RNA sequence: CGUAAAGCGCACGCAGGCGGUUUGUUAAGUCAGAUGUGAAAUCCCCGGGCUCAACCUGGGAACUGCAUCUGAUACUGGCAA
RNA sequence: CGCGGGGUGGAGCAGCCUGGUAGCUCGUCGGGCUCAUAACCCGAAGAUCGUCGGUUCAAAUCCGGCCCCCGCAACCA
C-alpha cells in the first residue's frame, strides 16, 4: 500500500524536486534530474490538456506518499467542506501526520517520517500515534517519545531541517523534541509550483 | 503578456484536376487574462504559416469583456449556427468546468470560476463564437444601471 | 465656414433622387414628395453640416490628415481642387479596393510611383527603347491617376470626407474596420448607417459639391491657420 | 416538423383546451401566517467516542407532502350587471 | 582556471520566465517645419537577437558547446 520503487524515478518523471531525497547532496549530482526515465528520456513529451492535469496530480501525491483512492477521499472531503476545494485539499493533505512532523523535523524525508510513525515513535498530545495519516489539529503538541530520543537519525534530521525554509504555522523545540501545531496553513505559506485548479478540474470530469 | 492556444488544426482538401491539395487550417485564441479575449482562423499550405496566420489575425479584431473578480457577471447563454453555449458564474474554487473549446477561451480572457455546457453542434470554430458571442453580450451592474438611469446600489 | 439656407437653396441641395429609390433609413432626413421626387429637409441639413464642420475643425487643428474622397464624375475635379487648396489629400478616380486596410501593398505601389517619377525627371527613360519609354510613360499615367493624392500621405488619415455615401460603399466599409470617422454627403437613396457625421443633402449636382466643398475646405484651413 | 424523420387531402363539428373590456360580489385556484402530522434509522450541518479511518453516536436541519384554522383579493375561476 | 552574471538596428534600453508578436529612447537619410539653423512633425533606412549547434509544427525565448564581457576567486617579492 506504500510506493517502494526507486524515488528520483518520480522527480524525473515530473520534471521537478519532489524532496525524495534528504538534501545532503543535489538532485542534479544524484540524477539526470533533466532527463524523463526510460529508454525514450531524451525526447520532450508534448503534453495534452488531459496530461497536464494528470501530471499535476500525480505530482502532489508523489510529494506527500498518498495513493489513488485515499487521495480521492481526500478531495471529497475537501469539497464537502466550506471555502475553497483546491486550498482546503492542500490543507488537509498538510495535516497530515507524516508531513506535520517532517516538517518540524524529526525526519530527513517523508518517508523517514512515516517509518518513525509507523514504529511507535511519536506521540500527539501525549499518546503515541502509530497511523500515518492521523490528521492533527490546531493547537496541538507532536512528540518524539522518550524510548526514540535518542536516534541519531533524528538528531541529523533536526540539523538539515535548519538549511530549508522554517514553517511558519508551526513551533518546534529541538531541546525537547517536541512540536506545537499551532494554525492550519494558508495558500501564501505552500509552495506555489502546485496548481490545484487542475486536480480539482481533473476531479470534476 | 497575452497568453496564446492553438485549439485545432485540420486539414482539407481541393480535389485539383491533378489530384487533391491538402492544406492545414489553425483555430487559435489569445487573451490578456483580463477580459480580452479574440479568435483567429489561418489557412496555409503548412501548419507553421497556418497557426501564424491565425495568431496574427487573433491578435488583432479582439474584444472587451466584462469580468467579475475572475467570474462571470451572471448565467449567459450564446448561440452560433448549431452551437449553443450556457455559462454560468461559479464560487471562487470552483476552477473552469467548461468543455473543449470553452476551455480554452475562457482560460485565456481570465475566467477563473465558471460551469459551462455546451448543447448541440460541439464544431470548434461555431463554439468558440459562440462562447466569445456570449461573453460579450454579458452587462455588468454599472452598465445595467447607467442604461436604467439608477445607481447600483439601487439595482443591487 | 458658415453656409445658410438660401444658399443651400440656390445650390439645389435640397433636391434628392425619386421616391421609388430612396432608403427607409433616410426617412427622418425627407420633408416631402414633389412630382414624384424627395426633398430633403434643409432643417436638418444646416446643423448637421456646421456640427461635422465643428468636428472637423477641431481634427485639422491636431493636425490630422484629412482624405478627400470623391470619385463621380461630378465631383473629381472639385474634390482635387479642395484638398490642394486645403493641404490635404485625395482621391478622385477609382477608389482602390484595400487602400486602407492593405495599406502595406498599397504602400508598395506608392514607392514605386515615386522611383518612377524621379527618374522620368532624371531622364533614365532615354537609355532604354522607344518602347520602354513609352511603357514606363504609359505606367506613370496610371499610377498617377490612382495614387497621385495620396502619394505623400505616408499613414492612414484620420477623418475621410466622403462625397458620395452611396457610390463609395468601400471606402466608407474599409473606414469603419480600421477606425477612421467618415463625414459624408448622403443623398435620399443612400444608407447613413456606416457614416459617423451624416450630411442629408444632394450629392450628384456640381454647384452642391462645390458648396459642401469650399466651406470644407475653408474649415480645415482655418484649423490649420490656428 | 419548406428541402435532413415529421402539417391529417380538405372542411364541418360534439366532448375537451383556451377567452376582449368594466363594476360589484364570492374566495375555488393562488399567496401569507398558525396548528397537527410527515416513525426511527438513512442523506446534510455542528459536535463526541473508538490510536486514525471506515464504524458508532448527541443535537439540529431536512422530510420539497397532506389536513385544519385565520387572513390578502392583484391574477385565474364562479355568480350578477 | 574555479563560481556567478551578461551579449537585440550606430548608442542606450524592453522583449526572455508562460515557444508563435523584434518594442522603447537617441542617433542616420530625405522631406515639411525654419530666411537658414535650432526646436517640432512626418515618413524612410538601420538587428538576426555573440557564434556553433540540438529540442520542437515553430526558438531572441528551451538545452548544450565555443567566443568574448563583468562580478566574485584563493597568489605575490
Ligand atoms: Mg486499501
Ligand atoms: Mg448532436
Ligand atoms: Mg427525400
Ligand atoms: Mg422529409
Ligand atoms: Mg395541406
Ligand atoms: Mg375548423
Ligand atoms: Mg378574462
Ligand atoms: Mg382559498
Ligand atoms: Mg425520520
Ligand atoms: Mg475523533
Ligand atoms: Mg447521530
Ligand atoms: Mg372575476
Amino acid at each position: 500500500a506504500r510506493y517502494l520503487g526507486p524515488k528520483l524515478k518520480l522527480s524525473r518523471r515530473e520534471g521537478t524536486d519532489l524532496f525524495l531525497k534528504s538534501g545532503v547532496r543535489a538532485i542534479d549530482t544524484k540524477c539526470k534530474i533533466e532527463q524523463a526515465p526510460g529508454q525514450h528520456g531524451a525526447r520532450k513529451p508534448r503534453l495534452s490538456d488531459y496530461g497536464v492535469q494528470l501530471r499535476e496530480k500525480q505530482k502532489v501525491r508523489r510529494i506527500y506518499g498518498v495513493l489513488e483512492r485515499q487521495f480521492r477521499n481526500y478531495y471529497k472531503e475537501a469539497a464537502r467542506l466550506k471555502g475553497n476545494t483546491g486550498e482546503n485539499l492542500l490543507a488537509l493533505l498538510e495535516g497530515r501526520l507524516d508531513n506535520v512532523v517532517y516538517r518540524m523535523g524529526f525526519g530527513a524525508t517523508r518517508a523517514e517520517a512515516r517509518q518513525l510513525v509507523s514504529h511507535k515513535a511519536i506521540m500527539v498530545n501525549g499518546r503515541v500515534v502509530n497511523i500515518a495519516s492521523y490528521q492533527v489539529s490546531p493547537n496541538d503538541v507532536v512528540s518524539i517519545r522518550e524510548k526514540a530520543k535518542k536516534q541519531s537519525r533524528v538528531k541529523a534530521a533536526l540539523e538539515l531541517a535548519e538549511q530549508r525554509e522554517k514553517p511558519t504555522w508551526l513551533e518546534v523545540d529541538a531541546g525537547k523534541m517536541e512540536g506545537t501545531f499551532k494554525r492550519k496553513p494558508e495558500r501564501s505559506d505552500l509552495s506555489a509550483d502546485i496548481n490545484e485548479h487542475l486536480i480539482v478540474e481533473l476531479y470534476s470530469k | 503578456e497575452l497568453q496564446e492556444k492553438l485549439i485545432a488544426v485540420n486539414r482539407v482538401s481541393k480535389t485539383v484536376k491533378g489530384g487533391r491539395i491538402f492544406s492545414f487550417t489553425a483555430l487559435t485564441v489569445v487573451g490578456d487574462g483580463n477580459g480580452r479575449v479574440g479568435f483567429g482562423y489561418g489557412k496555409a499550405r503548412e501548419v507553421p504559416a497556418a497557426i501564424q496566420k491565425a495568431m496574427e489575425k487573433a491578435r488583432r479584431n479582439m474584444i472587451n469583456v466584462a469580468l467579475n473578480n475572475g467570474t462571470l457577471q451572471h448565467p449567459v447563454k450564446g448561440v452560433h449556427t448549431g452551437s449553443r453555449v450556457f455559462m454560468q458564474p461559479a464560487s471562487e474554487g470552483t476552477g473552469i468546468i467548461a468543455g473543449g473549446a470553452m476551455r480554452a477561451v475562457l482560460e485565456v480572457a481570465g475566467v477563473h470560476n465558471v460551469l459551462a455546457k455546451a448543447y448541440g453542434s460541439t464544431n470548434p470554430i461555431n463554439v468558440v463564437r459562440a462562447t466569445i458571442d456570449g461573453l460579450e453580450n454579458m452587462n455588468s451592474p454599472e452598465m445595467v444601471a447607467a442604461k436604467r438611469g439608477k445607481s447600483v446600489e439601487e439595482i443591487l | 465656414a458658415t453656409v445658410s439656407m438660401r444658399d443651400m437653396l440656390k445650390a439645389g441641395v435640397h433636391f434628392g433622387h425619386q421616391t421609388r429609390y430612396w432608403n427607409p433609413k433616410m426617412k427622418p432626413f425627407i420633408f416631402g414628395a414633389r412630382n414624384k421626387v424627395h426633398i430633403i429637409n434643409l432643417e436638418k441639413t444646416v446643423p448637421m453640416f456646421n456640427e461635422a464642420l465643428a468636428e472637423l475643425n477641431k481634427i485639422a487643428s491636431r493636425k490630422g490628415k484629412i482624405l478627400f474622397v470623391g470619385t463621380k464624375r461630378a465631383a473629381s475635379e472639385a474634390v482635387k481642387d479642395a484638398a490642394l487648396s486645403c493641404d490635404q489629400f485625395f482621391v478622385n478616380h477609382r477608389w482602390l479596393g484595400g487602400m486602407l486596410t492593405n495599406w502595406k501593398t498599397v504602400r508598395q505601389s506608392i514607392k514605386r510611383l515615386k522611383d518612377l517619377e524621379t527618374q522620368s525627371q532624371d531622364g533614365t527613360f532615354d537609355k532604354l527603347t522607344k518602347k520602354e519609354a513609352l511603357m514606363r510613360t504609359r505606367e506613370l499615367e496610371k499610377l498617377e491617376n490612382s495614387l497621385g493624392g495620396i502619394k505623400d500621405m505616408g499613414g492612414l488619415p484620420d477623418a475621410l470626407f466622403v462625397i458620395d455615401a452611396d457610390h463609395e460603399h468601400i471606402a466608407i466599409k474599409e473606414a469603419n474596420n480600421l477606425g477612421i470617422p467618415v463625414f459624408a454627403i448622403v443623398d435620399t437613396n443612400s444608407d447613413p448607417d456606416g457614416v459617423d457625421f451624416v450630411i442629408p443633402g444632394n450629392d450628384d449636382a456640381i454647384r452642391a459639391v462645390t458648396l459642401y466643398l469650399g466651406a470644407v475646405a475653408a474649415t480645415v484651413r482655418e484649423g490649420r491657420s490656428q
